[PDB]
């Protein structure tokens, strides 16, 4: 939900590296983990 | 029919039996998800919170290092900002599990720091840069400061990395629980226990408590074996919590003192080089809340029977084939146990 | 409407050297930057009131500095992008989205 009621707000979307989680030195997920967009409420 | 044992007539065909089997599968998955949801959300919340808190600590430390460079060594900026940013970027990348060498972080930090110190602080006035980078390590200009920082930060960063990996693997196995596919024989036994009473024309009759017990202990024989390793996982995590906020926050004093240390022998160094060239509270509450779920795998069949409609009295109940007065009486599990053994060894070795 | 002559091209920060973004349109009376959805402060804009030789009309060129600290502290979903909005007596016009990234 847009944190700010009036004007510029925020919307977040998480993307975790857990399907599957790296083991015994496996290469971790490449790129960004969070997504944030400006919203007008 | 292949599930409903026909003792008398029957009100259901083979297709209705398949529908009952699929509804049994879905009901079992719903019950497992309801059992695992609270713990899954607990570990997800804590993983997210600890990740953000560690990132806040790293950001504050990078900010203070940049600010202390701006204030005490303006002659080293803006190059100081470059190597500080690279150092703390590699710090965060290591915390989040990327293949980063801690000794290499510290060594590249001091390799970048020494030439600007020499050119701007010691001998005021691009190609000779590599000669200075080599002389940094060949003449041991920073003394034991690089190894001190190396051990200081490797010790904390490895325990934090393994803490986050442990949280993630707990999330993984708790997500796996509610997706556990069972045997065909168990599918048919669950269909008999939950629905085959409807095929005999009964409307509100529930299965016997003892019949639910035998069925559940029948198909959860593998899942119950996870309880030992899950208990060891909880206790090893408790062993680990009992590191990294304090260390990263004292780094600035150590770096300032190392710069002083190098400037202390400038006389000989310049001539030689000219010739040659609330966190702990959170993890405590997390462990105290996680110890409430140590019985999760052992209490799971009890949960399935206590949350399914059953006749606890074992009177006027469904026994899977008839209404009685009294009741008569690997691979995915292997992967879960493999990963639990691995994470438990990794935990125990840290503390 | 305003026609852009010099549309902003995607810049790249090298060795913490802040590279400014160029914007030139005619006919234009107000030119502003919208970096990552929100307006850029008036102080950051540097306007130039030019006159074209090919045609006697009011041209406007605005430059805005983008520092490394701005990109490295931006934690949004997409690449640090900026857009140019020009005002005319008839309406407004948007330009290309130049994404400044820490190479
Ligand atoms: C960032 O730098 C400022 C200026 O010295 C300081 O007040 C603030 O505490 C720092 N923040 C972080 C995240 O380090
Ligand atoms: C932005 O600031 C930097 C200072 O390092 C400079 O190199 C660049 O040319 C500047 N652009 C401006 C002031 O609009």
């Amino acid at each position: 939900a847009c944190n700010v009621r009036c004007g510029r707000g925020w919307q977040k979307r998480s993307r975790t590296c857990t399907n599957p989680a790296p083991l015994n030195g496996g290469a971790f997920c490449e790129g960004m983990s969070v997504q944030k967009i400006t919203c007008t409420a | 029919l292949q599930v409903c044992l026909p003792k008398g007539p029957t009100c259901c065909s083979r297709k209705m039996e398949e529908k009952y089997q699929l509804t049994a599968r879905l009901n079992m998955e719903q019950l497992l998800q309801s059992a695992s949801m609270e713990l899954k959300f607990l570990i997800i919340q804590n993983a997210a919170v600890f990740q953000e808190a560690f990132e806040i600590v790293v950001r504050h430390a990078k900010n203070y290092t940049n600010a202390m460079f701006k204030n005490n060594y303006p002659s080293l900026t803006p190059q100081a900002f470059e190597f500080v940013g690279e150092f703390f970027t590699d710090v965060s990348l290591y915390i989040l599990g990327s293949d980063i060498n801690v000794d290499d972080m510290v060594n590249e930090l001091f390799d970048s720091l020494f030439p600007v110190i020499y050119t701007q602080m010691m001998n005021p006035g691009l190609d000779i840069n590599e000669c200075l980078r080599g002389a940094r390590r060949d003449l041991k200009v920073f003394g034991s400061f690089p190894k001190l920082i190396m051990t200081q930060v490797s010790k904390s960063l490895q325990v934090t990395r393994i803490f986050l990996q442990a949280l993630n693997l707990g999330i993984e196995v708790i997500n796996t629980t509610d997706h556990l596919k069972f045997s065909k024989d168990c599918g048919r036994m669950l269909t008999r226990m939950w629905y085959c009473s409807y095929c005999q024309g009964l409307m509100m009759v529930k299965p016997c408590g003892g019949y639910c017990n035998v069925v559940m202990q029948g198909c959860m024989a593998g899942v119950v074996e996870i309880d030992k390793y899950w208990r060891e996982y909880i206790l090893s995590l408790e062993e680990l919590v009992n590191d990294m906020e304090n260390v990263l926050l004292g780094l600035f004093s150590t770096i300032h003192d190392s710069i002083q240390y190098v400037q202390k022998n400038g006389g000989k160094l310049t001539t030689t080089i000219g010739k040659l060239c609330t966190l702990s509270s959170r993890r405590r509450e997390l462990i105290q809340k996680l110890k409430s779920f140590i019985n999760f795998y052992s209490a799971l069949p009890g949960y399935i029977c206590s949350h399914s409609p059953v006749a606890e009295n074992d009177t006027l109940c469904w026994n899977g084939q008839e209404l009685v007065e009294r009741y008569s009486q690997e691979p995915v599990v292997s992967q879960i146990i493999d990963k639990l053994k691995h994470i438990n060894q990794l935990l125990r070795t840290m503390s | 409407l305003p026609h852009f002559i010099e549309e902003p091209e995607d810049a790249y920060i090298i060795k913490s050297n802040p590279i400014a973004l160029r914007c030139k349109a005619r006919p234009a009376m107000q030119i502003f930057f919208k970096c990552n959805g929100e307006w850029v402060h008036q102080n950051e804009h540097v306007s130039e009131e030019s006159l074209d030789e090919s045609s006697g009309l009011k041209v406007r060129e605005v430059f805005i500095n983008v520092t490394r600290q701005q990109v490295e502290d931006f934690h949004g979903p997409e690449d640090y992008w900026c857009q140019c909005v020009a005002w005319s007596h008839l309406g407004t016009s948007k330009s290309r989205k130049a994404s400044v990234r820490i190479a």
